[PDB]
């Protein structure tokens, strides 16, 4: 089961349903497609990577690597995080 | 309230830094004050002498971000069995995307300049509210 | 040994996972479920290099330490336009703005 997350510039990111429910704001918008008018693809692709990262490493006994963020996307990514509550 | 018990019963421990951060070990003394100890570079480990019922916790030495030890916040040395040290496996937690973004913004922008960033006042306050050992201790109460 | 991928065609990006011992044909079956095109009308790539159906993902350089959750590796995807295969086209993401003076 998958869901389509759509950036402001038209990119269609397809991710698993359970991974997208990490964000409570997305949980609200669904409960198959969602459109983000304010989040461009270079920001939204990173959000999708964070979901994958959280689902793998949450309650994990292994070593956990850093989630990297390039300086050029930090301000925009922060604002997406605050909106999405993840 | 949160403090080490003065047991005087020895306990050998391995502080194993399995994180990318330089780690600051912090011992909570007999009055509950945090005493800082020598740092550990990423990927390194040390064998150290502590005592049963002593409270320890672990932070990033530069920024003071919180780290886990055996999946939790607090670590308490216990009874050694068969000449075998207790492992204190220090790791990163799964930070929220928001908190992780805040860390990255703090590392690039000086506290003087936070007000010059083009963001809502909610985020100014979030940036200013630095990680702090004293704050974390009052929560546990 | 899990690996984490971005399968990409035009302005579509599929986030999925597999093992190092998975075959390329199993990646096409995942694409079939989502985008509704059979394996023989798909063509998967690592950059310019075409990936044959019998090849495992480990052989083709997708490893658990390179293809990570937080930094997934890209697999290119091209469909057959009834008769013949289109050229591989993957639209770039948007560009971040210039860093301010304070960064
Ligand atoms: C009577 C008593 O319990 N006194 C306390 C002050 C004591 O001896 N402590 C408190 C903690 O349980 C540890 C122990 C000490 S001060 N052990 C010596 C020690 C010195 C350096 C380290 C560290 S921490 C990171 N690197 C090193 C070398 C660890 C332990």
């Amino acid at each position: 089961m998958y869901v389509k997350l759509i950036s402001s510039d038209g990119h269609e990111f397809i991710v698993k349903r359970e991974h997208a429910l990490t964000s409570g704001t997305i949980k609200a918008m669904l409960s198959n497609e969602v459109n983000f008018r304010e989040i461009p693809s270079h920001v939204l692709s990173k959000v999708c990577m964070y979901f994958t990262y959280k689902v793998r490493y949450t309650n994990s006994s292994t070593e956990i690597p850093e989630f990297p963020i390039a300086p050029e996307i930090a301000l925009e990514l922060l604002m997406a995080a605050n909106f999405l509550d993840c | 309230v949160l403090r080490s018990v003065n047991s005087r019963e020895p306990s050998q421990v391995i502080f194993c830094n399995r994180s990318p951060r330089v780690v600051l070990p912090v011992w909570l003394n007999f009055d509950g004050e945090p005493q800082p100890y020598p740092t550990l570079p990423p990927g390194t480990g040390r064998r150290i002498h502590s005592y049963r019922g002593h409270l320890w916790l672990f932070r990033d030495a530069g920024t003071h971000d919180g780290l886990l030890v055996n999946q939790t916040e607090l670590f308490v040395p216990s009874l050694n069995v068969d000449g075998q040290p207790i492992f204190a496996n220090i790791t990163l937690p799964v930070y929220t995307l928001k908190e992780r973004c805040l860390q990255v913004v703090r590392s690039l922008v000086k506290p003087e300049n936070y007000r010059r960033l083009d963001i809502v006042r909610s985020l100014y306050e979030d940036l200013e509210d630095h990680p702090n050992v004293q704050k974390d201790l009052e929560r546990l109460t | 040994m899990d690996v984490f991928l971005m399968i990409r065609r035009h302005k579509t990006t599929i986030f999925t996972d597999a093992k190092e011992s998975s075959t390329v044909f199993e990646l096409k079956r995942i694409v079939e479920g989502i985008l509704k095109r059979p394996p023989d009308e798909q063509r998967l790539y690592k950059d310019d290099q075409l990936l044959d159906d019998g090849k495992t993902l480990g052989e083709c350089g997708f490893t658990s330490q390179t293809a990570r959750p937080q930094a997934p590796a890209t697999v290119g995807l091209a469909f057959r336009a009834d008769d013949t295969f289109e050229a591989l086209c993957i639209e770039p993401f948007s560009s971040p703005p210039e860093l301010p003076d304070v960064m």
